Order: structure tokens, then C-alpha cells, then sequence
């Protein structure tokens, strides 16, 4: 079996974040870190070698004696937000060598940006009652405990064209009496 | 690359007529591994002969031991017959009590 | 040099049969079928050590496979049940212990077809307050009310796709976090500079491609059949 | 007082006759204790010494899976080696492997081994560092560059310094009544005339347990290893080994010759004479 | 104990 950090890791941009993973089977032969962006495929990140494997911002080490694995990320970016799987290569009881995939740890980088927390009332091109509220830059929250208000998980833009790592979220409600200040 | 086997035929204990013993045929130093080894009694092959599992020395040359339980007598003749791709016809080596 | 997999999405009525497809061009001998369920990691279904041979994984019941070539390895559900509602990935590796390159993955919601619904898209025009203080206008799209969360939203500005200034929600929301057969929602935003918004001959449209029922399914309902619809909403520069 | 555990495996392609045959055998010093034969019905790792027979179901299951995995790995390597040399499917080809460790007499790990051979020639071998590879061919260099990037030498170093020594010490105690005993050679001499004025004196050594032994013929000069006839060491089949050496002597000059025998089980080397 | 060979040439 493979176990790693329960998560989620919520760290601001530029942070150093370390992952921890342990594998029970002492006979395990190969070790890897895999990354999986949300609602997409796993991909290999690097092989843990126990001599030290580092690839720029990413460094990983293996302790054969402790049977633990670590991943180190220096200078966190919003492009690093993902699920980080611990992958271990162990012979099964039969004659095949399989990879056991860990549950992983979700990383969620959030930008350090402008002092303009704000909410804008958006008008629908057709509707006279539908309305949509916004945000600019958070203090991670999904604190709308209301039974009818809706809240998106705050997409984290990295716009280099206009040079603004926008950090916006969307909200709406079926009620006509939907103040953006009261959601 | 091919190597002709070396061949030795001998008893596990020094021969004494009327005493139980084992007749061995030890082929070694050959390549490739496939080989045919028969143990003969009065010029006729023995059916129930056994052999060691395939293995090789530091040179990668193979060696294999064939053996049979038997009771030698003074006039009875035993022999080993080994054929290999390096041999044109099988090579027969008679068992000698002093070799 | 990669691993391809079809389909990308699929609804299935209970008892419907289905066969996911996979292929690799990397000359690897090993291929694998995983399923990824929330709260659990990858789980092997079946694998194939090489050509002509297939073997079992951690979760093999309800599935079968077929290693056609060195290139292809398909996985069939001969009777679909809600327990099989999951995200299936194909993967490939040189041999047993090597790193496994993965495929894009397939989304399966094995539910009753009656639950299938298409999104209700509605584009909302940017606020005047953001314009005068930040000199950037931001349009928001709202794809509400679709159960089979198989949607590929897009923004089109003047008949051409825009992949800049855009941020779709990485994951669809659950309209009820509690309920299992709950409707989903999706949101997206588009930032142009404020001058581009007020220009009247600029034309924005948000396009939510919905993946739902195939045309061959039996729609027994009073409603129109939720076929693989493309609902889209739009606005012009005011 | 050093010991060795070694596994020798031989994979042999048989085109037109199904998948290649795969044989593997395990040694502790000079004593075989285990085997695997793909042609055998069991398809299982099999005991070949009395002291290994009591390992539990976990051991025979796990060792069977590792050796079966090696057999599939060396099936593909035969297909890969056929491509590296651009050879036809016609004809059989051989792929041998040797690996193991030399733990000391409780001085612990001393050396490891990991070697390959294709058609009787060296192919690739781990160096004594357990960190670098020795490719013998232009094609083996392809494997060396591939194995270098994958750091497989660290895997073998982790095995040769770990599981190899952990199993070798464990086998040494379970077989300590057999593996740790030393049998001195039993020695005797024969005298057969071959001509009227000559004689073939044969110095015999029988029943010694370790295969290593030195048979030396001496005249008045204390060494004549140029007219001396010496046979290969051979297995008796009861766990002991045998060897003999011969020299040609003038008749009536047999006393000028002396045979020296050296072996670990002898407190001091023997001096044999007529 | 047997080695853990799986790597290809």
C-alpha cells in the first residue's frame, strides 16, 4: 500500500511546499512522483532515486530505510496546482510487476494580488432577473452557508497578456431578491 | 561460439564388486547447452538415468552430471555416450576403475 | 508518441452495453485499464503484459478486455450498473515495472437516461463599475442545470476561438452538494480591455458543447431528447 | 571463511517449438538449493536441498513470482538481442545471467554480482562499485546508456547489499549443519606401469566438500606443473567433490616424486608418496 | 532470495 499527505495544501504563490509519502512493502523496486491536474490524466513528474533527483523547482528524495518519499517544490506557481500522486513499483504475489498509485495530495496555489476585493453586478443579455456576482482577489472561502446561493471554486487565472493573475469567483441564485452583498 | 564438452565417467565411491554404488557421467565446458547423454550397460543404454539441473561455470561454459544407481561387477562394462552439435558422432567413454 | 482513448464522455442506461477503446503508438508491450473513483486512488481493472495475454487487476468484476494488437487494448462493460459510474483511464508502459504513460480518460455516468439534462447557458454582461476603475471588462458565462457533467465550454469572439483572457471553472459545481442525482453548473469568464467591450461590432458568444444521449436512445418522455447538444449564449458590445 | 550465494539462469530460444526454455538454479557456495524449470509441470520454484524445504507458503509463492518474472523478462531480452544484432529468427540463441553476493564470515557484505551473456559472450556486467556498468559490445552500450538513465544499478545495489545478504545469512543458519561443515579430501595413490621403463602414478582426492582444492605433483625439484595431468573437479552427487592428478615416472624412481594436496578441511597440507 | 529482474535490454 501507499499513503501520503491527507491534504489539501493551500499555499500562497512562491511558497516552498513539501510532500510526504510512505510505502509499506519493503520490496518495492521503483518510485515515482506523478501529477494530475483537476479533471484530467495523471502524468509522470519525476523518478525518486534516493541519490537525489532535482529538476529545477522540483526535488525528490527517497529513504529506503524509513521507506518514505518526499517531493520538494521551490517557488510555487499557480501552474503547480494539482493532485500529486505517489507511485511505487512493487512485485505482486504473482510474476508481474505492478505500480500502486496513491490517493495523492491536492495542491491549490492562490495568488498574492491586488487590494481590490470587490463584487460586481452583471446583467444578462436576455434576462431581467438573472444576476451574477464576482470577486477579484481574496482568505480562501466558500462560506455561503445559504440553502439557495451558489458558489464556484474560484478559478485562479495567470494572465500574462494583460499582466494580471486574476483570482475571481462566480455566484448566483434563483431568487429575485438576490443581493450580491448578501450571498 | 561453440565448445566441445569435456567428459568424465566415474563412480561416486571407489568400485567394489557386489557393493551398491552410483555411475556418474560429468559433461562440462560445452556450449550451447543442448546435449544428449546416455549411460550404457554392456553397450546398451540405461533407461532410468537422472541428471542435474542446467548450470554453468565462470566461463559461461555449461556443466551437467548424469547419474544412475548400479552394482558393478568385474566383467560388466558401463559407458557414457555424449552427442553434441560440436561432435560429428556421439563420443563413447568407457568407465575405468582407475581412470 | 502517446496514448489515445475514446470516448471522452458517455451516459449509459442501466443494462446498456459499452466498450471503451484505447491505443498506444510508443511500441510498449504493457497496457492497463484503471478506474478512478472519488475518495480512492487508481484501481487496476485488467492489464496485458504483452500481445495475446491479458490478466486481472484489483477491480475486475463487471468488466472484460481484449488485447487486439501491440497497439490496442479495449475494455467492455457487458452490463452497465450504477456501481460502474466512474472515470476510466487507459495507460501504457514498456513492460511491467516501467513508468506508465496515461490516456486522456473517459467519463461514465451509468444512470437512468431520464436523468440526462442539457445545460441552460446564459451570458451576463460586465458591470459598469469594473470598467471605470480597472479599465478591463469581464463577461461571465453560466451553464446551469445539466446532470451528466460532460461539457466542453468555449468562448468565441467574432467567429474565432479565444484561448486568452479566459478561465472556465476547473470543475463543475454540484447544485446540491448533498444529493447524488443532483444537477451541475459551470462558469467561465473572459477579460478583454474595456475599449473592446464597448465597441459595438465585437461579438462574444459562450459555447457549451454538451455530451448526452446518442440519437439511437429511446426518449420515452414528454421532453425533447437530450442529444449531444451545443447550447450557447451571447451578447454584443453595449 | 567467505561465503557466496549465486543464482545462475539460462534462457534458450527454440524457434518453431514454442516459447524459449528457461532454467534457473540457486547456490550457496558450492551447494545447489533451489531451481526453476519452465518445462516442468509445476511452474514453481522448487527445493533442491533438504534445509530449504520448510520455508512457508509465502516464500515459495514469492520466489516463484520473481523467477517467473525473470523468465518473461529474458524472453523479451532474447527478442531485443535479436534486433540489436539484426539476426534471423532461424537458430537457437542463449541468454545467461549470473548474480549474487559474497558475504563474509560475519564480516557481512563484501561483493555483489550482476552479469549477462549472449551466445556465450560477455554482454553487460555490474562493476564492483555496484554503480557502473561494463558493456562488452556496441549493442550492449545501447543497454548501458538506457540502464544509466534509469538508475537500475541502484536497484541492483539495493538488492545485492540488502535482500541478497539477508537471504544468504538466513540460508547459512538453516543449513548450518550442512553449509558450514568442511570435508577434508580422502587421499590415496595408484601405480600402473604403462611401458617397461615408465609408470603412471595417480594421486587421488575424494570426498571433499568445498570444490576449491589444489593438487600439485613434485619431483626432487618441488614442482613440475608441465608434465602433470590434472582433471576437472567433479561432483560425486552426494554433496562432495572429487579430483585427481597424474604424473609419469621412471620405473624405480617413484620415490623421487611426491604429491601435495591442499584443502580447507586439512589442518596442514598432506604429503603423499608410494 | 531471488533477485528482482524486470528491466529490458
Amino acid at each position: 500500500e501507499v499513503e501520503q499527505d491527507p491534504g489539501p495544501f493551500n499555499v500562497p504563490e512562491g511558497a516552498t511546499v513539501a510532500f510526504n509519502c510512505t510505502y509499506s512493502n519493503s520490496a518495492s523496486q521503483s518510485f515515482f512522483w506523478y501529477r494530475q491536474d483537476c479533471r484530467k490524466e495523471p502524468k509522470l513528474l519525476m523518478s525518486v532515486y534516493s541519490s537525489g533527483n532535482e529538476d529545477g523547482r522540483f526535488t525528490a528524495q527517497l529513504n529506503r530505510a524509513s521507506q518514505y518519499i518526499s517531493l520538494l517544490i521551490r517557488d510555487s506557481k499557480l501552474s503547480d496546482s494539482a493532485t500529486y500522486l505517489c507511485v511505487v513499483n512493487a512485485h505482486s504475489g504473482a510474476g508481474s510487476y505492478q505500480l500502486t498509485f496513491g490517493k495523492g495530495t491536492k495542491l491549490s496555489v492562490i495568488p498574492i494580488q491586488n487590494p481590490d476585493p470587490a463584487v460586481y453586478q452583471l446583467r444578462d443579455s436576455k434576462s431581467s432577473d438573472k444576476s451574477v456576482c464576482l470577486f477579484t482577489d481574496f482568505t480562501n472561502v466558500s462560506q455561503s452557508k445559504d440553502s439557495d446561493v451558489y458558489i464556484t471554486d474560484k478559478c485562479v487565472l495567470d494572465m500574462r497578456s494583460m499582466d494580471f493573475k486574476s483570482n475571481s469567483a462566480v455566484a448566483w441564485s434563483n431568487k429575485s431578491d438576490f443581493a450580491c452583498a448578501n450571498a | 561460439i561453440q565448445r566441445t564438452p569435456k567428459i568424465q565417467v566415474y563412480s561416486r565411491h571407489p568400485a567394489e564388486n557386489g557393493k551398491s554404488n552410483f555411475l556418474n557421467c560429468y559433461v562440462s565446458g560445452f556450449h550451447p547447452s543442448d546435449i544428449e547423454v546416455d549411460l550404457l550397460k554392456n553397450g546398451e543404454r540405461i533407461e532410468k538415468v537422472e541428471h542435474s539441473d542446467l548450470s554453468f561455470s565462470k566461463d559461461w561454459s555449461f556443466y551437467l552430471l548424469y547419474y544412475t544407481e548400479f552394482t558393478p561387477t568385474e566383467k560388466d562394462e558401463y559407458a557414457c555416450r555424449v552427442n553434441h552439435v560440436t561432435l560429428s558422432q556421439p563420443k563413447i567413454v568407457k568407465w575405468d576403475r582407475d581412470m | 508518441a502517446g496514448v489515445t482513448q475514446t470516448p471522452k464522455f458517455q451516459v449509459l442506461k442501466t443494462g446498456q452495453s459499452m466498450t471503451l477503446q484505447c491505443a498506444q503508438d510508443m511500441n510498449h508491450n504493457s497496457m492497463y485499464w484503471y478506474r478512478q473513483d472519488p475518495g480512492m486512488g487508481l484501481r487496476l481493472i485488467y492489464y496485458s503484459a504483452s500481445e495475446g495475454t491479458t490478466d486481472k487487476g484489483e477491480v475486475p468484476n463487471g468488466y472484460n478486455v481484449s488485447r487486439l494488437n501491440k497497439r490496442e487494448f479495449s475494455l467492455r462493460l457487458e452490463s452497465a450498473a450504477p456501481s460502474q459510474t466512474s472515470v476510466y483511464f487507459c495507460a501504457s508502459s514498456e513492460t511491467g515495472g516501467y513508468e506508465q504513460y496515461f490516456g486522456p480518460g473517459t467519463r461514465l455516468t451509468v444512470t437512468d437516461l431520464k436523468n440526462v439534462f442539457p445545460p441552460e447557458v446564459a451570458v451576463f454582461e460586465p458591470s459598469e463599475a469594473e470598467i471605470s476603475h480597472t479599465q478591463k471588462a469581464t463577461l461571465v458565462c453560466l451553464a446551469t442545470g445539466f446532470y451528466p457533467d460532460h461539457v466542453e465550454l468555449s468562448w468565441w469572439v467574432n467567429g474565432k476561438e479565444v484561448h486568452s483572457g479566459v478561465c472556465t471553472d476547473p470543475q463543475p459545481l454540484k447544485e446540491q452538494p448533498a444529493l447524488n442525482d443532483s444537477r451541475y453548473a459551470l462558469s467561465s469568464r473572459l477579460r478583454v480591455s474595456a475599449t473592446f467591450w464597448q465597441n459595438p461590432r465585437n461579438h462574444f458568444r459562450c459555447q457549451v458543447q454538451f455530451y448526452g444521449l446518442s440519437e439511437n436512445d429511446e426518449w420515452t418522455q414528454d421532453r425533447a431528447k437530450p442529444v449531444t447538444q451545443i447550447v450557447s449564449a451571447e451578447a454584443w458590445g453595449r | 571463511g567467505s561465503h557466496s550465494m549465486r543464482y545462475f539462469s539460462t534462457s534458450v530460444s527454440r524457434p518453431g517449438r514454442g516459447e524459449p526454455r528457461f532454467i534457473a538454479v540457486g547456490y550457496v557456495d558450492d551447494t545447489q538449493f533451489v531451481r526453476f524449470d519452465s518445462d516442468a509441470a509445476s511452474q514453481r520454484m522448487e527445493p533442491r536441498a533438504p534445509w530449504i524445504e520448510q520455508e512457508g507458503p509465502e516464500y515459495w509463492d514469492e520466489e516463484t513470482g520473481k523467477v517467473k518474472a525473470h523468465s518473461q523478462t529474458d524472453r523479451e531480452n532474447l527478442r531485443i538481442a535479436l534486433r540489436y544484432y539484426n539476426q534471423s529468427e532461424a537458430g537457437s540463441h542463449t541468454l545467461q545471467m549470473m548474480f549474487g553476493c559474497d558475504v563474509g564470515s560475519d564480516g557481512r557484505f563484501l561483493r555483489g554480482y550482476h552479469q549477462y551473456a549472449y551466445d556465450g559472450k560477455d554482454y553487460i556486467a555490474l562493476k564492483e562499485d555496484l554503480r557502473s556498468w561494463t558493456a562488452a559490445d556496441m549493442a550492449a552500450q545501447i543497454t548501458k546508456r538506457k540502464w544509466e538513465a534509469a538508475h537500475v544499478a541502484e536497484q541492483q545495489r539495493a538488492y545485492l547489499e540488502g535482500t541478497c545478504v539477508d537471504g544468504l545469512r538466513r540460508y547459512l543458519e538453516n543449513g548450518k549443519e550442512t553449509l558450514q561443515r568442511t570435508d577434508p579430501p580422502k587421499t590415496h595413490m595408484t601405480h600402473h606401469p604403462i611401458s617397461d621403463h615408465e609408470a603412471t602414478l595417480r594421486c587421488w582426492a575424494l570426498g571433499f566438500y568445498p570444490a576449491e582444492i589444489t593438487l600439485t605433483w613434485q619431483r626432487d625439484g618441488e614442482d613440475q606443473t608441465q608434465d602433470t595431468e590434472l582433471v576437472e573437479t567433479r561432483p560425486a552427487g552426494d554433496g562432495t567433490f572429487q579430483k585427481w592428478a597424474a604424473v609419469v615416472v621412471p620405473s624405480g624412481e617413484e620415490q623421487r616424486y611426491t604429491c601435495h594436496v591442499q584443502h580447507e578441511g586439512l589442518p596442514k597440507p598432506l604429503t603423499l608418496r608410494w | 532470495n531471488y533477485n528482482y529482474l524486470y528491466r529490458l535490454f
